[PDB]
């Protein structure tokens, strides 16, 4: 279901706007439930274009930050995740 | 008596003979009577200081201080020592020398030996690079205005003690410099001052038998408090008249005073330099000090660039003053070194209270609550600093309101049934001084989210007001990257999305939250320095009752 | 191509361990404050547990990424930031940076060892003994964090330098540059960053 | 966003099977989100039609039950919501 | 057109208080255990509780929904499941049914009540004090859920009786009988039924 | 002595003669000797039997139970009790008459009045249908077999008293029941007995002046132990052989007994029908127990359905037997009613434990654990009870393994390198008797989830195996609404979908959920009895790891 997934990014492929090009090990939470799983997500199917569960984490990490090239740091909190849940 | 130098280098080698002479050391004179004597340290000082053994095979002469060895020297000796050496390759080892602990100059001068696995080298081994001079070149040091005199031998003595079959011939290139013939001895004429000159990088001549080196020669001069204070061509006293601000500190006169040493240098500069405050009366003691710090300069006096001191004495206020001072001195500070006399001519005036009276403003009667409409302002609009003057609005229907903002000390009048035209006596205290007044206001009145932050478009913004509008609506700001030009829903388009948070925008927490609110902003940012945003991408948008933003595209 | 030093981050950034604890180290240096730029207490107490905790061939390959263009020798001299924490508004006179430094405990550490550890004595083959570089290295980045800070200022060489120059100084001049220059050149230091940045 | 919405209906229109009549008072959450809310779901956008966030109940109600036509009771838990979320 | 029970029904599920502890008399009547079909101890527990703690004009509604057709007079009947609750495997004796809830304080309690309330003594006008219904009404399905429970035979009148008959009787036949048909044809709890059933 | 009846009925007015008769009464006889003597009671009892006032108004007489005013009725009297009353509407109040507390035959009989607001009607107002008989009738109330005699009188008394101008004449319609002309006493001539006749519902026949009415007349006729117990026309003794079962209790042979009474009825039956064990061996008291419940018929004996008695009586087992009991007895019993003789004829034969030894089966190599393969069955396969025959396997390589299952006492064999034959020697032991056998297994053999009921679609199960598969894949059954016809991919086509949680579905909780999961399915369901499934909606899939199934189409 929603699993967990590590990843290599560049911070510049977080497009936050930040002037670098420096990097980070970026692990998230993909795959989708099993799309009812109670009685009110069966009368919600039954009433109805938004629906049904999702794919999300359940905690966070800890801190991710870096350099820019103009003289200044970044920082990051609240970025990638460590368990993953419906 | 002090040494010329502070570090001698001279090389060992095995087997060479008793009585076989090392080198000459050399001991200035601040005094005619200044005799210097000489005596050696005890243990082989060894890489990072490590005594190694008594030295038995080394004595001197008091005299001339000439080293040479009483003992010879074999590999029992050096594979003794280069055991206790701690297992490090074994090229230095060092002495003392005392002439009347750490060696340091003036006490102490410490002369290395530089050991070698071979014995003493033929002549013809030799190359006449090194049979001038060592390899590691001396330092000169000599202090100004002494009885002058040698300072420096040239020959190396194992050289001409074991190759005494060459030619070496010894010299120097308006001044006090000089190289006897027949005696190589280095000598200054007169006594130097670092005032007129103080760098002399000069050169020595060596002539073996055949070339001739050239080598460099650096002397350093000192200095001495052989000056007294002086002012810089005619410059005494300064003067102003405390007129505005009225703060707990502002330098208000600066003076400049040029001894010309360098000498006290900035750790005993508390003790010598004292700015002392010559009495009067002793109110100025509450309301004023003298403050003192130096910044050393150069300046050509003699073609070099001497330095020296500058010594600035600064009158900074003491407290709060208040309005109604209306009094003159003259505050004389004497300053020592180790003695200047010094005034300042301050006069307080006081400041009238008079606000404008009549002024008549329209307000349209749909704002909202905390609406900026009118600027109150007394007389000298930006010019107090430490008077508390505090804005109290009596009236005679509620709509308006003042609160004095504490940076201006001026007044931005906020919001807090057929009634269109009122009257405020605008009264004007103070907290410091009971002194107060008054003026007309002739105030005429002309007939979705709670914040305007949450906001996020154009017309969005436009057509629809949040809580502190003078005007009903909200206003849109619209403007690269992580910038201080970034866009919001702001309130007050010179107020709210500014870089400045106000009592206007600080009472409740709704009013103008993108340069007063405490959250996290999501996205490319840069926090605001006292709070807020300094920088944010995209667009930005806020939701205040969980106390978060958004920067966002 | 980049240079070494983009790929020296790529080597410490990948290690989250090193990643974490830069962050340690990146977040109360630039959290301007109302009426300062940042706090330098926290900053350098962050800096030094970044350079006690996380090993070594993340944190000096940045440092000592050997340079070949003068973007690389900004960022060489960039590593700990002067504008918040090696900067401010003056340089004092350098034997008061050293008292300074001889009131704090762990920096009085740090400058005992740099004393001790790239010496450039006599005759040795590379100024060094090239197995005591590391003894050497953690002198350098060792002096990190506390307040005598070292960083670079001529780029187009490896001559480094605290905040303070031998102004204000009287008799000790020499001496101060007997100190001063003992960061500046130095021939065993500068044989130990060349040969860190050979791939030692 | 995900808000709450209270409506009536029978069991019979919750189509379980159940053979009765009888009906219920039923809470539901309905609204979408804001679409993006963290930098994972701009890369999310940026790479791929499954997709952005949805509308969920955080909490559950007390049961829901009743009798049928054939002489039978019958049990509901976990039918219907008090508090709606992303 | 449906009935007046699902009327009923519509009037107790939509306050949801009725709707609560409506389940709670549902769910222990209907989990099947092992070599049982339900318990009968909890059902009849929380039939107790549904009937002392939720208020009239629900309950009341289903339980005297006034028929006019067959599956109304079934719903009838219906109204707390025989098959767990009520019926069993065999019918006692009524003297025996009739101890057995001596043996019960609750039962004792309600049975007390029906002797008093739905009386059919002489000349009154609809042979009960019409303003007593209320009582009568709190007697009848206040007997709800003790070990006596009454409920429909007849669909196509009003005679109610529990689970025994006057069989093994003996002697006290017509006594039986005299208590039997005190549920089974009451001029007064039927002119109660009507009463409520036409909407007082 | 006891009354005929148990309540009377009689009406009260305003102002009516002291000396006016009311009522007589009738009180039956079991013996000729018994002499009816009749009093009154005190206090006259109210609606929800509350006490009024002392009772001054009438009086008795005991030789015919005749009840007359002494004192006459005023409105004095019925407002001073009215109010007593607590607020109801008097029609009805009562008293007692004892003969030899509450009120109750055969002890009592309490007698009513109806009391009205007008006084005593005029003779014209009275329709001839109430000058016969009151409107509550009578309810007559005899036992059989006792001196015959008189329980009913006629004619009511304030009529004729106060109106005796109208001739008013009553008679009934081989019976013994007659009324005798010029005396209007009813009267029964001979004895009546039940067990001939039971209902005697006539009609009484009156005439006014003119009208002739007919009325209702019940009679209820009771009964006694004149009846010992008596066998059904020649059957008194029946047999079996203990054979198969040896359950701890089974019911074994079965007689009837007819008494032809009902008297001892089901209270006090446990005091006098006892089924006397007669002795014998103690090891039937060990072994064996005689059950006896009664349930009452009834039968045409003259024309009336008169009911009695049916007794039966059981043999029931009391322990679970052993294998090897080899005996015979006659167990005899006697049979009280307040005396039959009965016995039985019970043999007990052992059962031998020849397992069938040569058997043989081949096993696909690729089955997983907890693989159902064969069945090993004993000789007499449906038809132990209470023996606990366990499987043994001694072995002489590790694939296969038996469990006895306790539902059949049979066997269904599980999974638990070049070897595809093997030699299993199967052990038959039991628990209870030492006594085990053995045979010969000749084994031949032939060279994606955890769990099969994750699976969700046909092919999905068909193309992938589980945890307990003899065949290495699973098996997808498929099969109204909330029915026990649901499909699943299960297991064990006869074992797993099926209603039944065996040993082999529940050592580790993965194998067959859909039969065996303790969860909570969401769906259209209804609980499975033990557990799991009895029905389910659409598609029915599991995930056991979080113990939960859910049922959707
Ligand atoms: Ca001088
Ligand atoms: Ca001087
Ligand atoms: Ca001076
Ligand atoms: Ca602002
Ligand atoms: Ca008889
Ligand atoms: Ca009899
Ligand atoms: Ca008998
Ligand atoms: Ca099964």
């Amino acid at each position: 279901g929603c699993v967990l997934t590590a990843i290599h990014l560049n911070v510049t492929d977080l497009g936050l706007g930040y002037e670098t090009k420096e990097e980070l090990i970026f692990r998230y939470c993909s795959g989708s439930c099993d799309a009812a799983e109670t009685t009110y997500d069966k009368i919600l199917k039954n009433l109805s274009k938004v629906g049904q569960a999702c794919c999300r984490p359940i905690a966070f990490d800890d801190d991710l930050s870096f350099l820019d090239d103009n003289l200044v740091y970044h920082i990051l909190r609240k970025h990638s995740a460590k368990r993953c849940g419906c | 008596l002090y040494f010329s130098r502070d570090a001698y280098w001279e090389k060992l080698y095995v087997d060479q003979a008793a009585g076989t002479p090392l080198l000459y050391v050399h001991a200035l004179r601040d005094a005619p009577e200044e005799v210097p004597s000489f005596r050696l340290g005890q243990h082989l000082y060894g890489t990072y200081r490590t005594r190694l053994h008594e030295n038995n095979w080394i004595c001197i002469q008091e005299d001339t201080g000439l080293l040479y060895l009483n003992r010879s020297l074999d590999h029992s000796s050096w594979e003794k020592l280069s055991v206790r050496n701690h297992g490090f390759p074994l090229l230095t080892v060092y002495l003392k020398v005392f002439l009347s602990g750490e060696c340091q100059w003036p006490g102490c001068a410490r002369v290395y030996f530089s050991f070698f696995n071979t014995s003493f080298p033929a002549c013809s081994s030799l190359k006449p690079r090194e049979l001038c001079f060592p390899e590691t070149r001396p330092s000169f040091r000599i202090r100004e205005n002494r009885p002058p005199g040698t300072f420096h031998q040239f020959r190396l003595l194992p050289v001409q003690f074991l190759c005494p079959n060459i030619s070496v011939a010894y010299r120097l290139l308006g001044l006090p410099f000089r190289c006897a013939p027949d005696s190589l001895e280095v000598s200054t004429r007169w006594a130097l001052d670092r005032e007129q000159r103080e760098k002399y990088e000069l050169v020595a001549v060596c002539t073996v038998h055949e070339e001739v080196v050239m080598v460099p020669f650096p002397v350093t001069v000192y200095d001495e408090d052989d000056s007294a204070p002086t002012f810089p061509a005619g410059v005494d006293t300064a003067s102003a008249v405390v007129e505005f601000k009225r703060k707990e500190d502002t330098v208000v006169a600066t003076l400049r005073v040029f001894d010309a040493d360098v000498v006290p240098a900035s750790g005993e500069l508390v003790r010598r330099y004292t700015s002392t405050l010559l009495p009067g009366d002793t109110w100025a003691q509450q309301t004023f000090r003298v403050e003192h710090w130096p910044n050393e300069t150069s300046v050509q006096a003699n073609g070099s660039f001497v330095r020296a001191t500058v010594h600035d004495y600064r009158l900074v206020l003491n407290r709060n003053l208040s309005i109604s001072e209306n009094r003159t001195m003259q505050l004389a500070v004497l300053v020592n070194d180790s003695v200047l006399l010094l005034h300042f001519n301050v006069s307080v005036l006081p400041v009238s209270l008079h606000l404008p009276s009549t002024y008549s403003l329209s307000v349209s009667r749909r704002a909202r609550r905390f609406a900026q409409i009118g600027k109150v302002c007394v007389e000298n609009c930006q010019a107090f600093s430490g008077i508390n003057v505090q804005y109290k609005l009596h009236s005679s229907c509620s709509t308006l309101g003042v609160v004095t903002s504490a940076e201006d000390t001026s007044g931005i009048l906020f919001v807090n049934p057929k009634c269109a035209e009122l009257h405020y006596m605008v009264v004007a205290t103070d907290q410091q001084t009971s002194r107060q007044a008054q003026a007309q206001l002739l105030v005429t009145v002309e007939g979705c989210p709670l914040s305007c932050a949450v906001s996020k478009r154009r017309l969005e913004c436009e057509e629809c007001g949040g809580l502190g509008s003078p005007t009903g609506r909200c206003e849109w700001r619209q403007g690269k990257g992580i910038t201080r030009n970034f866009s919001t829903c702001s309130p007050s388009t010179k107020t709210c999305p500014d870089g400045h948070c106000d009592v206007v925008e600080t009472q409740d927490i709704n009013i103008c939250p993108q340069d007063c609110l405490r959250g996290s902003i999501v996205g490319g940012h840069e926090p605001g320095e006292p709070r807020g945003i300094k920088a944010g991408y995209g667009t930005c948008n806020c939701f205040p009752e969980e106390e978060k933003c958004f920067c966002e595209p | 191509k980049g240079n070494n030093c983009l790929d020296a981050a790529k080597a410490c950034n990948l290690d989250d361990i090193c990643k974490k604890y830069r962050s340690a180290y990146i977040t109360p240096c630039t959290t301007s404050v109302s009426n300062d730029v940042c706090n330098r207490r926290k900053c350098h107490k962050a800096l030094r547990q970044f350079f006690d905790k996380v090993p070594a061939k993340h944190s000096y390959g940045m440092l000592f990424c050997s340079c070949r263009d003068i973007a690389c020798t900004e960022r060489r001299r960039q590593t700990i930031v002067p504008v918040c924490s090696y900067e401010e508004r003056e340089k004092p006179n350098c034997l008061n940076l050293q008292d300074s430094c001889k009131t704090n405990y762990i920096c009085r550490s740090r400058l005992a060892d740099f004393f001790t550890n790239c010496q450039p004595e006599s005759r040795s083959v590379s100024s060094c003994l090239k197995e005591n570089y590391a003894d050497c290295l953690l002198a350098y980045s060792g002096l990190i964090g506390t307040v005598m800070t070292p960083n670079y200022i001529d780029s187009s060489s490896l001559s480094v330098a605290p905040w303070c120059d031998c102004s204000n100084s009287g008799n000790d001049l020499e001496e101060c540059l007997k100190f001063l220059n003992f960061f500046k050149d130095n021939t065993c230091l500068k044989n130990a960053i060349q040969a860190f940045g050979n791939g030692s």
